[PDB]
RNA sequence: UCUCCAGGCAUACGCGUAUAACAACUCGGAUAACCAUUGUUAGUUAAUCAGAAUAGGCAAUAAUCACACUAUAAAUCACCUAUAACUUCUCUGUUAACCCAACACCGGAAUGCCUAAAGGAAAGAUCCAAAAAGAUAAAAGGAACUCGGCAAACAAGAACC
RNA sequence: GAGCUACCUAAAAACAAUUUUAUGAAUCAACUCGUCUAUGUGGCAAAAUAGUGAGAAGAUUUUUAGGUAGAGGUGAAAAGCCU
RNA sequence: AACUAAUCCUAGCCCUAGCCCUACACAAAUAUAAUUAUACUAUUAUAUAAAUCAAAACAUUUAUCCUACUAAAAGUAUUGGAGAAAGAAAUUCGUACAUCUAGGAGCUAUAGAACUAGUACCGCAAGGGAAAGAUGAAAGACUAAUUAAAAGUAAGAACAAGCAAAG
C-alpha cells in the first residue's frame, strides 16, 4: 500500500528518519550534542562596486553582434604567451627551464585557486 | 551558489567566497497577515537563513534582524491525461525580519486606472 | 499576431454625405453640387486619377448601376461567389446575414431618372464613391415554408437610395465594389412586416412593482 | 511562538501548603544566546533592552499571579489585594 | 534597498515595457573579468525583479507585462556564464592538460555497465576509507547473461528503427 | 511530440494549444523533404500563383510554414470569415488567407515580372544568391519587418539598456588568470590561509 | 488476419430476409431466426 | 456485419516496372549456359532455406544448424522449445500410425 | 434559538495536500443543499517541542512513597588518571475531517490527559396494510411448550451423577 | 515472503474500585477473549452486529525493532499457523 | 423524418538480407532507510541442472533442451529394460551476390510487439500487467461528413387459442 514512485524526503517516514534538502554544510555537530558554526565554512559574496558602471541588462537592437569565435588554448597562448617568447627568441634570452617566467605553473599545489582539481566554486 | 562543489574546508582552511551567485530569490505577497517587519521570500531549496542574510545585506544594501525558512510540499494528487500524476515542485519560503525598525508592506503592481418593428427582414433593402 | 490581419475594406463612409431635404423631386442641381465642393471632392477625384487613370464621372454611374443590379440579383440565386466580388465585405454580412433560410425574388424595374456621381472621398488608400439611384424594384421574402413574409410578389415600387461604392486604390487587383447605402432622414417609412407584432413589457419578479 | 498540550501548572516555587506563599525578589541570568555582544553582531541592536524588559514581564507576571490564585483569586474573583513582586 | 525588487513606480500597471536586446556571447567577449563579474551582478537583480514580477501576476490572476524581457535576462546570464566557462577551460588546459575541472574514471558497476564516475573529496585516503570500499565498482559472473541480453534487447531497437525507416521512404517516394 | 501537426497558428500561442493537445493522435501529414540549401522561398519575396482560384496572380510572402512546405501571400487564396464574434455581435467580415504548397508558386524576376525558376549560385565575394535558370541574374534577399516588431533603426533606448558604444568598448585584456583571481586583486581582498590537502576518489 | 470473410453481410441477410415477418427476436436475431426460418422451410 | 461506407483508393499495379518486365530471365543459366550454375543459386532468402525446402520441424532444425549459433537468447529459447514441440507432435500424435 | 445524543483533545505510527479561499457545477459523495469533486491561488516559521576527541583504571549491597519491613522469580553512563581542543545556531519535522480494511465500510488501530467547558444529530416527504425484525405491557394458568426451560422472566436460588 | 499468523530476542508500556488465609485468590470495570441466542447471509463485515457470557497482578495483555523460509520454519498437536 | 451506434488509415509491428562493436551523450546528487557534500562499519557467482514428459505403469533408459561447417556416406556401422528410442565417423562436395543498406502471393488498431506503456492499475515482495486513436488544402476556414444498415430502444402497450410458424 506504500507509494513506490514518490521521491524519499524527510517529511516522510518516521520521525527519527531525517536527511537534507540539498543545502551546504555549515558547521559542525560537536560531542555534547552541540552545533559549531565555522565562519570559514560559510559562503561569502563577492559583490563589486556598480556606482559609476555603465553596463546595463539589456542591449541596443542596434548593436552588431560579432562573428561567434570561442575561445580556444591556441588564442589564449598566441595572445598572452607568443609575443613574450618571440621577443626573447630574436634576443635569444629564452630557455627550456625558464617557463614560469612566461607564466606557466609548474604545479597547481599552494595555490589559492587551482584549477584542476578545481577548488573554488564558481 | 547551487549545482556546484565547495572546496573541502579544513582547520586553517581560507574563507569561502563566491565571486559569481546562482541563487535567485523573489519577493511574494503574504498569504497570511505578518508585521510590518516581515517580509516573505521564495528561495532555491539548497538557500539556507545564513545566506540569506548576507544575500540581502551585500546584494541588495538591506539590514536583517532574522530569518526563518519553512519547506513547503508540492502537491502530487494531480493527474494527466494518461493517469500520471504531476508534481507540483516543493518550494522554500524565508521569512525576514527588517533591522532598524524599518517597515515594509508588498506594493500594489497593477495599480489600474435591428427594429424590434420588422425583424427578421435585412435593413439594407431600400425597396 | 506575428502576421498583420489584411483588410480589403474599412467599416463605415470616410465623410457620410448629407443629402440634401428634398432631393426627391423631379423624378444639373446636383451635378453642379460636386463642382461646387470640388475642393473637398476633386481632389480626390484627381487622387483617384493617379492610382487608377480611367476614373470619369461621365462613366462611372453606367458601370456603378450595373454593379448594383448585378449584385442583388444574385440574392435571388443565392450566388454568395459572384457577389463578394460584386459588394465589399462591409456590405456582405449587411445584405445576407438574415436572408438565411429565406429566398428572396428581386427584380429591376426601368430606372426613373439617370444616376448621377455625387459626393467622392479618399483617406493603405481607399476610395468612396457616392452614387444616386432613383428606381422601381420589385421584392419578395419567403420563409423556410414558401410562406411570404414580406414585400408584394409583383408590384413595381419608385426607391431612392444613395449608394456608396469603394474600391482599395493601392491594391493591383482591387476592384470597385458596393459598400454601404446612406439613408436621407427625409426618407418615407418602408413598407411593413405583413405579420403582427408582440413587443413585450418590462419583466417584473415579485419583489417588483410596475411603473 | 509554538503550541503544545501538556499538564496545566500553577506554581509560585512551591506547594500551597507552604507557609512562604509571597514573593519578594527574583534574580534571573539572561542566557549567553542574548547576551549583548552576539546580539550586535546579529544586527538586533535595539533588542538589547528589550530582551530584559521580556524576561521581567513573563516571569513577575507569571510569580503574581500564581500568587493570587493561592490566595484564591482566579478571573471571575479579581484580586482584591494588588500583589507586588520585583526582579533583578 | 527592497524597492529593487520591483520595476520603476512609473512601469507599475503598464501593460507593455520596453526592452533591449540581450546580451551575446562575442559581445561579452569583449569585456574583462572585472566588467563581466559586475555585469552579472547587475543581471541577477533585475532577473529577481522579473521573477518577483511573474510570481505577482499569477497571484493576481493577471498577464505578466513585457514576459519576453524574462528569457532575454535569462539568456544573457547563460552567456556570461559561458564566456567565463570558455576562459577557464582555456587556462585550465594550458596550465594541466585537463579537459575536466573535476577528477573521475571510468568504471564498471555491478550491473556490468559502464560509468563516468566522479569523484569526491575526502579528508583521508581511499583505503582508509570503510564508507568508500564497501562501494563495489566490479561485476560478478552472474551479470554476463545480462549483459547480452541489454545487448540484444538495444539490437532490435536498431533494427525496427532502421526498417521503419526504410518503409517511410517508401511512402515519400509512392507518394512523390 | 511526434504527432503534432504544424498549423496556420503560430506554436505555442493559446490557438495552438487547443488544436494541438497532449492526447491528440491525428494523422501524420507526409511532406515531401527539402533541404535548407534547396528551399529558395523567404518572406517578402513576390511570387506568382501557378495554380488554384488565385492562378497567374502575382503576390508577396507574409509567412512560412517550412515543416509543411508552406507560403502565405498577403490578400491571394483568400476565404471569407468572420473575426470577433461574440454572442451579442456577428463580428467583422474579413478575406482570410489560405496556405499554399512551395511547388504551387514560383518565383518572380524583379526587372522583368515573370516567373522564373532559379538556381542557387556563389557570387565573388563568395556569398551565396539565388540566380534565375534564364536570363541569369541576381534576385537579392528581400526585407522584411523583424517577427517581434522590433524595428532597429526607429529604436530608442530607455533605461536599462545598454548604449552602442558602451557594448562595444573593448576592456579585456589577455592573462593567465581566473576571473576569481581577477577580482580578488581588483578588490583588494588579501587571503594567505591555504587549503589543506584533499584525497580525491 | 492475412484472409478475412468480407461478405458475412449478405449471408446473414439470406436468413433474415425470410424472417422479417415472424414476431419477437426471432425476426431480427439470427442465431434464432435461423432456427425459425428452417422450421417454416 | 458492418460494410465500408465507401469505395477504398483504386489499386494502380504497373505491369511494366523493371521488376515485373524481366521477371524469369536467368532461369535457364545452367542449361543455356553449360552448367556453370545451378538456378538455385538465384534464389535470395533465408541462408538456411536457399534451394532447400522441408517440413516446419526440417525447417526449425535447419535454422538452428545453420544460425544457431548467432541467435539472440529470447529467439534460441523459443526456437528449441518449438522443435520440441514439434518433435513430439509428428513423431506421438495423428491420426495414421 | 430550540430539541435531543455522549469519547473528546493531544502525541506516536501511518497517510501525502484530502488543509484554506476563490471560481466552477462536466466527473466524484451511492440523493440534494453544500462540497470531501474540478480549476486557480495560497499554506506548516523553533537553540527551549521533535530528529540528526583519544587511551587507561574500576564497581558485592534491586524496585515497590524505601523507612520498618518481608520476600524471590534476584531485578539499569558515572567516577578517577593522563592526552587533545580553548567560544557555537546551521540542517530537518510541524497543514488536514487523515491510517489498515477494493468504498465517506456498524470493522481493526498504541500512549497521556480528561468525561463534557470538548464533540455531535437517530427522522428526504407522507402513510399506518400483510409478512418479517426490535422494544414494552398481560386477565386466569405457570413448562401443560420443546429434541432440550432454547429464548424470555417481578426469577438469577438449592442439590446430585 | 514472518508489516498477517506461530514461536523467540531486545527495548518499553498498562492494570481503577472493592474484599482477601496475600495470591496463576474473590467481586467487577478499562482491557483481552469469544460461551449461547437472534439478526445478517452479494451483509456495515470475503466472519460483522445486538444482547448474553469467560479471564481481568498474570503461564496476563499490549507497543516498537530484530530473528527462524517451503526437501523448510514454528506448534501448551488443532496435522494448527507461515499475507 | 432517430437515438444508442457504425464506417475510416497509419501509428507502428513481423520475418529475412546486410553489418561486429567501439554512444561511454551538461552542473549537481546516489550504494547511507540509493539518488543525503567528508572519516564511524570493510568488500567477493557456482561443486554435476532437475523434473515434467515418452516407455501407453515404472525403477536402466527418453531426440531438442545440453550448438562447433553445409550436401552425401546414412537413418548405414554401432548403442539400447537390444524395449521406447538413440545414432556416428572414415571419406567425397562446397569461391556465395561480394557492391553500394535490400526485400515481402507479411500484419493494418480484438491484427501486427504486451506497448499510446513495462505506464495506469493489482501485489508486502518476487512478480503480473491493460485499455485506446481517426475533419479539411486551410480551424489565422466556429470540428467534417458518411450509413433502410447490429443487438437495444423510440416512433407505435395489449385484445379468447397455445415451440408462435405453415397451408
Ligand atoms: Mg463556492
Ligand atoms: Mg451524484
Ligand atoms: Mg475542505
Ligand atoms: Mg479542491
Ligand atoms: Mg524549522
Ligand atoms: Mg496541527
Ligand atoms: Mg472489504
Ligand atoms: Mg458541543
Ligand atoms: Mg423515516
Ligand atoms: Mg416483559
Ligand atoms: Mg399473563
Ligand atoms: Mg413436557
Ligand atoms: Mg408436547
Ligand atoms: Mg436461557
Ligand atoms: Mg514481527
Ligand atoms: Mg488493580
Ligand atoms: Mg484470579
Ligand atoms: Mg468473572
Ligand atoms: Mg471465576
Ligand atoms: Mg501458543
Ligand atoms: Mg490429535
Ligand atoms: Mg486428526
Ligand atoms: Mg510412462
Ligand atoms: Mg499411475
Ligand atoms: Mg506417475
Ligand atoms: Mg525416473
Ligand atoms: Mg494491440
Ligand atoms: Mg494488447
Ligand atoms: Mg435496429
Ligand atoms: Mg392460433
Amino acid at each position: 500500500g506504500a507509494d513506490r514512485m514518490s521521491k524519499w524526503t524527510s517529511k516522510r517516514g518516521p520521525r527519527t528518519f531525517t536527511k537534507s534538502r540539498g543545502a551546504k554544510k555549515t558547521g559542525i555537530y560537536t560531542s555534547d550534542r552541540k552545533f559549531v558554526q565555522i565562519k570559514e565554512m560559510v559562503p561569502e559574496f563577492v559583490v563589486p562596486d556598480l556606482t559609476g558602471f555603465k553596463l546595463k541588462p539589456y542591449v541596443n537592437y542596434r548593436a552588431p553582434a560579432g562573428i561567434d569565435t570561442p575561445l580556444t588554448a591556441k588564442a589564449l597562448f598566441q595572445e598572452t604567451v607568443a609575443p613574450a617568447i618571440e621577443k626573447d627568441f630574436k634576443e635569444g634570452t629564452f630557455d627550456a627551464n625558464n617557463l614560469e617566467k612566461y607564466g606557466f605553473e609548474p604545479t597547481q599545489e599552494g595555490k589559492l585557486f587551482q584549477l584542476y582539481p578545481k577548488n573554488f566554486p564558481r | 551558489a547551487r549545482n556546484v562543489l565547495y572546496p573541502l574546508y579544513q582547520l586553517g582552511g581560507p574563507q569561502l567566497r563566491v565571486f559569481r551567485t546562482n541563487f535567485f530569490i523573489q519577493l511574494v505577497r503574504p498569504g497570511t497577515a505578518q508585521p510590518e517587519d516581515t517580509v516573505q521570500f521564495r528561495i532555491p531549496m539548497e538557500m539556507t537563513r545564513v545566506d540569506l542574510r548576507n544575500y540581502l545585506e551585500q546584494i541588495y544594501n538591506v539590514p536583517v534582524a532574522a530569518v526563518r525558512t519553512r519547506v513547503q510540499h508540492g502537491s502530487n494528487r494531480r493527474r494527466d491525461h494518461k493517469n500520471v500524476r504531476i508534481k507540483k515542485p516543493d518550494y522554500k519560503v524565508a521569512y525576514v525580519q527588517l533591522a532598524h525598525g524599518q517597515t515594509f508592506t508588498f506594493p500594489d503592481l497593477f495599480p489600474e486606472k435591428s427594429d424590434l418593428r420588422c425583424p427578421g427582414i435585412p435593413s439594407w433593402f431600400g425597396l | 499576431l506575428e502576421r498583420p490581419i489584411h483588410l480589403a475594406c474599412t467599416a463605415g463612409i470616410f465623410d457620410p454625405y448629407v443629402p440634401p431635404e428634398g432631393d426627391a423631386r423631379m423624378s444639373l442641381t446636383q451635378r453642379t453640387e460636386r463642382l461646387r465642393k470640388n475642393a473637398a471632392s476633386q481632389l480626390a477625384i484627381r487622387k483617384i486619377r493617379e492610382f487608377d487613370a480611367n476614373f470619369k464621372t461621365k462613366d462611372f454611374p453606367e458601370k456603378a448601376k450595373d454593379i448594383f443590379i448585378e449584385a442583388h440579383l444574385c440574392l435571388n440565386n443565392s450566388d454568395h461567389d459572384r457577389l463578394h466580388t460584386l459588394v465589399t465585405e462591409h456590405c456582405f454580412p449587411d445584405m445576407v446575414w438574415d436572408l438565411k433560410y429565406k429566398t428572396v425574388r428581386w427584380g429591376f424595374v426601368e430606372s426613373l431618372e439617370p444616376a448621377q456621381v455625387v459626393h467622392v472621398r479618399c483617406s493603405n488608400m481607399y476610395g468612396q464613391v457616392t452614387v444616386r439611384l432613383h428606381t422601381r424594384q420589385t421584392l419578395a421574402i419567403y420563409d423556410r415554408f414558401g410562406r411570404l413574409m414580406y414585400g408584394q410578389e409583383d408590384v413595381p415600387k419608385d426607391v431612392l437610395e444613395y449608394v456608396v461604392f469603394e474600391r482599395h486604390l493601392m491594391n493591383p487587383y482591387g476592384s470597385w465594389r458596393m459598400h454601404a447605402k446612406i439613408v436621407p432622414a427625409w426618407a418615407p417609412p418602408k413598407q411593413p412586416i405583413l405579420k403582427t407584432l408582440m413587443i413585450p413589457g418590462p419583466q417584473l419578479k415579485p419583489w417588483e412593482e410596475y411603473e | 511562538l509554538f503550541r503544545r498540550q501538556y499538564e496545566n501548572s500553577i506554581f509560585t516555587g512551591s506547594k500551597t501548603a507552604d507557609p512562604c506563599c509571597y514573593g519578594h525578589t527574583q534574580f534571573h541570568l539572561i542566557p549567553d544566546r542574548l547576551k549583548r555582544e552576539r546580539l550586535i553582531r546579529q544586527n538586533q541592536a535595539e533588542q538589547v533592552e528589550a530582551v530584559f524588559r521580556a524576561n521581567a514581564i513573563a516571569s513577575l507576571f507569571a510569580w503574581t499571579g500564581a500568587q493570587a490564585m493561592y490566595q484564591g483569586f482566579w478571573s471571575e474573583a479579581d484580586v482584591t489585594r494588588p500583589f507586588v513582586s520585583q526582579a533583578v | 534597498g527592497l524597492e529593487e525588487f520591483f520595476d520603476d513606480p512609473k512601469n507599475w500597471g503598464e501593460e507593455k515595457v520596453k526592452s533591449g536586446a540581450s546580451w551575446t556571447c562575442q559581445q561579452l567577449r569583449n569585456k574583462s573579468n572585472e566588467d563581466l563579474h559586475k555585469l552579472w551582478y547587475v543581471l541577477l537583480k533585475e532577473r529577481n525583479m522579473l521573477l518577483t514580477l511573474e510570481q505577482e501576476a499569477k497571484r493576481q490572476r493577471l498577464p505578466m507585462p513585457s514576459p519576453e524581457r524574462l528569457e532575454k535576462v535569462v539568456d544573457s546570464m547563460d552567456n556570461v556564464d559561458k564566456v567565463v566557462q570558455e576562459r577557464e577551460d582555456a587556462l585550465r588546459l594550458l596550465q594541466t592538460g585537463q579537459e575536466k575541472p573535476r577528477p573521475g574514471a571510468w568504471r564498471r558497476d555491478i550491473f556490468g555497465r559502464i560509468v563516468w564516475h566522479k569523484f569526491k573529496q575526502w579528508p583521508i585516503p581511499w583505503y582508509l576509507n570503510k564508507r568508500y570500499n564497501r562501494r563495489r565498482f566490479f561485476a560478478m559472473p552472474y551479470v554476463d547473461r545480462f549483459i547480452r541480453l541489454r545487448i540484444e534487447k538495444h539490437a532490435r531497437i536498431e533494427a525496427r528503427k532502421r526498417s521503419l525507416q526504410k518503409k517511410k521512404e517508401k511512402i515519400l517516394h509512392a507518394k512523390f | 511530440s511526434p504527432f503534432y501537426r504544424y498549423g496556420m497558428s503560430r506554436p505555442g500561442s493559446i490557438a495552438d494549444k487547443r488544436k494541438n493537445p497532449p492526447w491528440s493522435r491525428r494523422r501524420p501529414v507526409v511532406v515531401e523533404p527539402i533541404s535548407d540549401e534547396d528551399w529558395h522561398l523567404f518572406c517578402g519575396d513576390m511570387v506568382e500563383i501557378l495554380e488554384g482560384k488565385d492562378a497567374g496572380k502575382q503576390g508577396k510572402v507574409v509567412q512560412v510554414v517550412r515543416q509543411r512546405n508552406w507560403v502565405v501571400l498577403e490578400g491571394l487564396n483568400t476565404h471569407y470569415r468572420y473575426i470577433g464574434r461574440t454572442k451579442d455581435h456577428r463580428g467583422t467580415m474579413i478575406a482570410s488567407e489560405a496556405p499554399l504548397l512551395h511547388h504551387q508558386v514560383k518565383l518572380v524576376d524583379p526587372v522583368d515580372r515573370k516567373p522564373t525558376e532559379i538556381q542557387w549560385r556563389f557570387t565573388e565575394a563568395g556569398e551565396r544568391v539565388r540566380v534565375s535558370t534564364r536570363s541569369g541574374r541576381i534576385i537579392p534577399k528581400p526585407e522584411f519587418p523583424r517577427a517581434d516588431g522590433i524595428v532597429p533603426e526607429t529604436w530608442t533606448d530607455g533605461p536599462k539598456d545598454t548604449s552602442v558604444e558602451d557594448a562595444l568598448e573593448r576592456t579585456y585584456v589577455p592573462r593567465l588568470k581566473t576571473l576569481e583571481e581577477d577580482v580578488m586583486e581588483a578588490m583588494g581582498i588579501q587571503e594567505t590561509r591555504r587549503f589543506k590537502k584533499v584525497y580525491w576518489y | 488476419l492475412r484472409n478475412r470473410l468480407t461478405d458475412r453481410y449478405w449471408r446473414v441477410q439470406e436468413v433474415l430476409k425470410h424472417a422479417q415477418h415472424f414476431r419477437g427476436r426471432k425476426n431480427r436475431c439470427y442465431r434464432l431466426a435461423v432456427r425459425a426460418v428452417t422450421r417454416a422451410f | 456485419a458492418f460494410v465500408r461506407l465507401t469505395l477504398p483508393p483504386p489499386k494502380v499495379v504497373d505491369r511494366w516496372n523493371e521488376k515485373r518486365a524481366l521477371f524469369g530471365v536467368y532461369d535457364n543459366i545452367g542449361i543455356l549456359g553449360n552448367f556453370e550454375k545451378h538456378p538455385k543459386e538465384l534464389i535470395k532468402g533465408p541462408v538456411w532455406l536457399r534451394g532447400w525446402r522441408g517440413n516446419e520441424l526440417q525447417r526449425c532444425v535447419r535454422k538452428k544448424k545453420f544460425v544457431g549459433n548467432r541467435m539472440f537468447i529470447e529467439d534460441l529459447h523459443n526456437l528449441n522449445k518449438r522443435i520440441s514441440y514439434l518433435y513430439k507432435h509428428f513423431n506421438r500424435h495423428g491420426k495414421y500410425r
